């Protein structure tokens, strides 16, 4: 069981020790995405003529 | 008509297949699937031997097939999974009968309580435990002749004083058809405690030398099945 | 993070009553079957007492009966085992556990050498 | 002795929770309360496939948005072609327990495994006529709860034993093995890249790792119950959690941090699959109450209800293109949805 | 993999023959089975289908009830009986398998088919460039042919294949629907088409991509062919 | 000559009520499930055989208020009559299907002799509707017509044989419930005995009855009490429509978990 705390404790260390972007950024930047994308989503702006599952 | 001679060919390709589902289908449902459960202790593997005889290293869930009279048993034994059960456990929601398998002579408490967790979890509810008492023999010589007594880890146990039994082996002393009986009450307060009418559970006194546990099987099977059916085809 | 950590526990004479108790964090704690699980010197983890979602249903392994109490205050997040008549043999390591998934009155694998929503454990110990 | 280093693992925790939180001073809500809702999506049962004897525990989707395999308790792996219906290949398992099935990127073989521990790869475009076995990859001591496909030759497989272990498809061997989970692993996605994958398993605890080495970069703990699914957004720099806790949440891996959770009193049974669509405004999915949910992912309100199935909703997955959704169920029957 | 037949050779105008297939090298019953003739100074000729699952079983206009193609899934055969062979019936005889379903490549594998010889209509046409463009090796050719029924359904393919032959052996499959190239042809091959009338381009012409580019339809069956384009040298 | 006795209301009684039991009750056989077997296709087949004969009751209905309404209306007086009570000696060979069906279910469940929903389901549909329409297409004409020797070949086989077959169906069932007691068996016997009586209310009393004057009073004289007893029959076949309904599919849960 000693090795296992070893081996946490040394995980630990690295996700602690890792570089955090603030959440704004990454919130902005889903948000940015979704806007980039949203014209060719054909679940959310449903399709106009093209989509193959009609009839 | 609107589609092309690829399109009619490939319909020709899906409905051969079907073709195939449906002897597959016919195959399935004529087929009776059997989740066995159990302990270390409990007599599992022995009882897997007992069908064996009536019919690759880490292997994830083993499988037997015997038939008792003209009808297909499945039994999936499970092999190299982990101590955890929650979650490939919900993989037999629609067998028919659950085969717990029990260590009488006792540890006991474990296999109620695994009883329990069995009986009422969602998605194994409406499935059927067919409760082996194993290990019987065991049990006389634990209470006839001993000292351990099951007073303690069971303190309602010595005001239980048997209910009238139906007709026990005649060679059973009476502490030990006491203690037999009490045991099978043991779980069927836990069966008949939450299983309203989807649910039943066949508890039978079962030994390492039984001959007829595949039989049993077969007849809480059956029952199972009439149930089944009493209540798709509306008559009850 | 899900956390269970237990309380009391020590060096009871035997027939002390000795409480233990569990701070829960990380879960809505009212939605869970708790339990009670012990470990024994030389055995695998046991089942002890098995406090419902809002402390109605409550049972008991036969060796507790009557000597054990449990209770839990959902708006304390606390669990708790009232020990009494502590006997020379329940000298236990103890953990507070926790049912996998809320709004269900079953405890899977509860008492599994490798469960994860249990707790570190406290240790009762007698004879002096 | 050894409290010590466990007390120090403890002091690691306070520290992480203290930089997770000072990395954040507002919600994902209040930074994006002013975009415009999606509004009331309505999804219909296009197709309807059916053919499965008994339950589905997975689907995956063809990169053509067109080509689907799905995975049943009765033992098939069957590809539909999901514009017609029609079946192209009906593939019968030597174990029916199958909890996954995987279908290559090339669309040249699909995977299954399961309750057996071992990933059967089976080759769809052989030269010959039948759809034969490539080969099993057994060094899993629990189930298989995911398989996905990086290439021909690499698949990551997520196991019950509470690691996911890396593949080469030719050798049969575990070129990694991923070994932080402490509960076993549910679910399983590649990145966009496939640099990396996150992992959800019976802990509680999303973990982010490294498919070059083998090593855990980030760790994700905020729901209350055992993670039953994840997804990638389509970005790559965030993902979904589908779990037990009646909840969905939506991680990102540069903040390292829950952004949303997407919970509504009404449900109080377990999500199985999640998804999102193309934009990935638009998560999707499947619970045990028997109806996908449709959730606005920058809201977190639901937004459409993909109520058609008799059981459980057992899998859920969106084209490549985006075109449609597909959810299996424990009904036995495939819908796919526009 | 292979496809040998039996039987074949010289023929009275009124005999029975019986022209059997051996198919003892893949999965039979998953496979359409087809058959093509070439007249022997002339282009190839399609003839009988047979669906995987007999359950249709399509003719030619000029054979239309003569011959019975039938099967046999536990044997591997094809079995075909023939007793007219009306003097010019007479051909090269070849047995090419199909598979149908979304992706599949259709017309891949063709047998051999020995060449038999008797001792004495709003069919779509498919008709070719100039039968021999004599061009050297490392020029791109871009032999063309012509669909009087524009080859393009609803679906959003283009019907049309296209194969090579060679002086001896069978013919093969390049490209088939017109874009989509076969298994074992180099990606020299390539295809292009408006739906109608349209191309394939080859690069490095080498000692072996010399023969005669057949090309066929499938929208509708009378499966036809052409008189075929035999690049020189 | 004895049908002057107007007690119309309990047409209309009937009418309301198995319409609201039939249409309800196809409405939910229409659901897409894997429903449970091919075991609602002969429910369906007895849902529409109900649903029709309903349907041809309000006009008769009309006729029996108003003598010379119905005779007003057109050619169809010949057409409904005959070959719209075709509907009784179909509906009568559904529900003794349905009980040979619950027969092999429950006391033989290790022999799967009920199966196929598309087709071998279906094939017996087609087969019983359509043999029995030719039966009846020998002789198409209320109104009497000379139809002596009909009624007599017409019971032996279309009415008193499938008594012989569903009562012994569910007797035969009955011996298995008497030996969960109390949950299944007892509910299942409930439902059974219920079937069983009301099936012989109905039916046996307009048969029989039919019979007799097919023989004893338009070619013989009467007196109240069996033309009376007569609108007795008539009127309880008319009633059954209400009860097939809960009867068969109130007590199930197969059909109760759908809607
Ligand atoms: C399906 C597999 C096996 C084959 C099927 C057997 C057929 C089952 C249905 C029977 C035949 C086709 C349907 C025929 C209907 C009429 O036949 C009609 C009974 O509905 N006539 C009589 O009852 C005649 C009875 C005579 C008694 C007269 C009293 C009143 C009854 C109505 C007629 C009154 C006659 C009026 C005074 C002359
Ligand atoms: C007897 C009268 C009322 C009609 C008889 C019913 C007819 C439809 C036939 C058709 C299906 C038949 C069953 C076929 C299966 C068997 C064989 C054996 O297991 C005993 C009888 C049994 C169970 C038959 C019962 C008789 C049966 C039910
Ligand atoms: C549903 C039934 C009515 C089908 C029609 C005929 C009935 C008479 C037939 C069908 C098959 C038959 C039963 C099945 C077989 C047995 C076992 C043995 O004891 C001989 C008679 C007995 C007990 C039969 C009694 C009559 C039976 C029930």
């Amino acid at each position: 069981s000693i090795a296992q705390a070893r081996k946490l404790v040394e995980q630990l260390k690295m996700e602690a020790n890792i570089d955090r972007i603030k959440v704004s950024k990454a919130a902005a930047d889903l948000m940015a995405y979704c806007e980039a994308h949203a014209k060719e989503d054909p679940l959310l702006t449903p399709v106009a003529s093209e989509n193959p599952f009609r009839e | 008509c609107t589609l092309s001679a690829e399109d009619k060919a490939a319909v020709e390709r899906s409905k051969m297949i079907e073709k195939q589902l449906q002897k597959d289908k016919q195959v399935y449902r004529r087929t009776l699937r059997l989740l066995l459960l159990g302990a270390d202790n409990s007599g599992k593997s022995t009882i897997v031997k007992q069908m064996r005889i009536y019919h690759v290293k880490t292997s994830g869930i083993f499988e037997t097939k015997f038939q008792v009279d003209k009808v297909n048993f499945h039994m999936f034994d499970v092999g190299a999974q982990r101590d955890e059960r929650r979650k490939w456990i919900q993989c037999f929601n629609d067998v028919t009968a659950i085969i717990f398998v029990v260590d009488s002579s006792d540890r006991l408490q474990e296999a109620l309580n695994d009883f329990k967790s069995i009986w009422n979890n969602r998605w194994l509810r409406t499935i059927s435990v067919i409760l082996f008492l194993n290990k019987q023999d065991l049990l006389a010589e634990k209470v006839l002749a001993g000292k351990s007594k099951i007073e303690d880890y069971f303190p309602e146990f010595a005001r239980y004083t048997t209910p009238e039994d139906a007709t026990p082996e005649p060679g059973e002393d009476p502490r030990v058809t006491r203690a037999k009986y009490f045991i099978r009450k043991e779980f069927v307060d836990i069966s008949t405690a939450s299983g309203d009418g989807r649910h039943i559970c066949y508890p039978h006194f079962t030994c390492s030398v039984d001959t007829e546990n595949a039989r049993r099987i077969f007849n809480d099977c059956k029952d199972i099945i009439l149930q089944m059916n009493l209540r798709e085809y509306n008559l009850v | 993070q899900v956390q269970l950590q237990e309380s009391g526990g020590g060096l009871v004479q035997p027939g002390g009553s000795l409480r233990l108790s569990c701070a829960a964090s990380g879960f809505t704690f009212s939605n869970y079957k708790m339990n009670w699980v012990r470990q024994a010197p030389g055995k695998g983890l046991e089942w002890v007492s098995d406090i419902s979602q809002s402390g109605a249903s409550i049972s008991y392994t036969g060796s507790v009966k009557g000597r054990f109490t449990i209770s839990r205050d959902n708006a304390k997040n606390t669990l708790y085992l009232q020990m009494n008549s502590l006997k020379p043999e329940d000298t236990a390591v103890y953990y507070c556990a926790r049912c996998p998934a809320p709004f269900t009155r079953d405890c899977f694998d509860v008492t599994s050498t490798t469960y994860a929503y249990r707790g570190q454990g406290t240790q009762v110990t007698v004879s002096s | 002795e050894l409290d010590q280093l466990r007390q120090e693992a403890e002091q690691l925790k306070n520290q992480i929770r203290d930089a997770r939180k000072a990395c954040a001073d507002a919600t994902l809500s209040q930074i994006t309360n002013n975009i415009d809702p999606v509004g009331r999506i309505q999804m219909r049962t296009r197709r309807t496939l059916r053919g499965h004897l008994a339950k589905i525990y997975a689907m995956h989707w063809g990169t053509d948005s067109r080509l689907l395999v799905s995975a049943s308790q009765d033992g098939k792996l069957i590809i539909w072609d999901s514009y017609t219906t029609n079946k192209v290949h009906a593939i019968p398992l030597r174990s029916s327990w199958v909890m996954t099935c995987a279908y290559a990127p090339s669309g040249n073989y699909v995977a299954c495994g399961g309750l057996d521990n071992i990933c059967s790869i089976y080759n769809l475009k052989t030269r010959e006529g039948n759809v034969r076995v490539s080969r099993e990859l057994a060094g899993h001591t629990g189930y298989l709860s995911c398989c996905r496909f990086l290439d021909d030759n690499q698949i990551v497989t997520s196991s019950g034993d509470t690691t996911c272990a890396l593949w080469d498809i030719e050798t049969g061997q575990q070129t990694t093995t991923f070994t932080g989970h402490t509960g076993d692993v549910m679910s399983l996605s590649l990145a966009p890249d496939t640099r990396l994958f996150v992992s959800g398993a019976c802990d509680a605890s999303a973990k982010l790792w490294d498919v070059r080495e083998g090593m855990c970069r980030q760790t994700f703990t905020g729901h209350e119950s055992d993670i039953n699914a994840i997804c990638f957004f389509p970005n790559g720099n965030a993902f979904a959690t589908g779990s037990d806790d009646a909840t969905c949440r939506l991680f990102d891996l540069r903040a390292d941090q829950e952004l949303m959770t997407y919970s509504h009193d009404n449900i109080i049974c377990g999500i199985t699959s999640v998804s999102f669509s193309k934009s990935g405004r638009l998560l999707l999915a499947g619970y045990d109450d028997f109806n996908c949910n449709v959730w606005d992912a920058l809201k977190a309100d639901r937004a459409g209800v993909l109520a058609g199935h008799d059981n459980r909703v057992s899998c859920l997955g969106v084209t490549d293109d985006g075109m449609a959704v597909a959810t299996g169920s424990w009904d036995s029957f495939l819908k796919i949805w526009n | 993999v292979q496809l040998v037949e039996s039987g074949g050779g010289l023929v009275q105008p009124g005999g029975s023959r019986k022209l059997s297939c051996s198919a003892s090298g893949f999965a039979f019953s998953s496979f359409g089975m087809h058959w093509v003739r070439q007249a022997p100074e002339k282009g190839l000729e399609w003839v009988a289908y047979i669906s995987s699952g007999s359950g249709t079983i399509y003719y030619a206009d000029t054979v239309k009830g003569r011959f019975t193609i039938s099967r046999d899934d536990p044997k591997n055969t094809l079995f075909l009986q023939m007793t007219s062979l009306r003097s010019e019936d007479t051909a090269m005889y070849y047995c090419v398998r199909s598979i149908y379903y979304y992706g599949s490549s259709p017309f891949d594998f063709w047998g051999q088919g020995t060449t038999l010889t008797v001792s004495s209509s709003s069919d779509i046409v498919m008709t070719q460039a100039t039968s021999s463009v004599p061009v050297t090796p490392g020029e791109s050719v871009s032999i063309s042919c012509r669909s009087s029924k524009s080859l393009l359904h609803s679906n959003g393919n283009t019907y049309l294949y296209w194969f090579l032959q060679r002086p001896g052996q069978s013919p093969q499959l390049l490209i088939y629907r017109m874009s989509n190239l076969a298994s074992g042809v180099p990606d020299r091959f390539s295809g292009s088409g408006s739906g109608t009338a349209f191309t394939l381009t080859i690069s490095r012409l080498e000692a072996e991509d010399v023969g005669v580019y057949y090309c066929m339809q499938h929208l509708e069956y009378p499966l036809t062919f052409g008189a075929g384009t035999k690049l020189e040298l | 000559e004895n049908f002057k006795r107007e007690f119309p209301i309990v047409y209309l009684i009937i009418f309301f009520w198995g319409v609201l039991g039939n249409g309800l009750s196809i409405y939910v056989f229409l659901q897409p499930y894997k429903k449970s077997t091919s075991v609602n296709v002969f429910m369906l087949n007895l849902a529409i055989s109900d649903l029709l004969f309903i349907s041809t009751l309000p006009f008769r209905a009309d006729y029996y208020l108003r003598g010379s309404n119905w005779i007003f209306g057109d050619l169809a007086c010949r057409i409904m009559s005959y070959s719209l009570y075709v509907n009784m000696y179909s509906s009568i060979y559904f529900l003794t299907v349905l009980s040979v069906v619950r027969f092999l279910a429950m006391v033989h469940p290790f022999r799967l002799l009920h199966v196929t929903s598309i087709r071998s389901a279906w094939i017996l549909c087609g087969i019983i509707w359509i043999l029995i329409m030719a039966s009846s297409i020998m002789l198409l004409d209320y109104k009497i017509a000379k139809l002596q020797t009909m009624n007599y070949i017409a019971l032996v086989v279309g009415c008193l044989l499938p008594f012989f077959t569903l009562s012994i169906c569910y007797l035969l069932i009955i011996r298995v419930l008497l030996k969960g007691l109390r949950v299944s068996h007892r509910k299942a016997l409930t439902t059974i005995i219920i079937t069983l009586i009301i099936f012989f209310l109905c039916f046996l009393p307009y048969h029989t009855l039919r019979t007799v004057h097919l023989t004893t009073w338009k070619v013989g004289l009467c007196k109240d009490r069996l033309h009376k007893a007569l609108v007795i029959t008539l009127a309880l076949a008319a009633a059954n429509a209400c009860f097939n309904p809960l009867l068969y599919y109130f007590a199930g849960e197969n059909f109760k978990d759908r809607l």
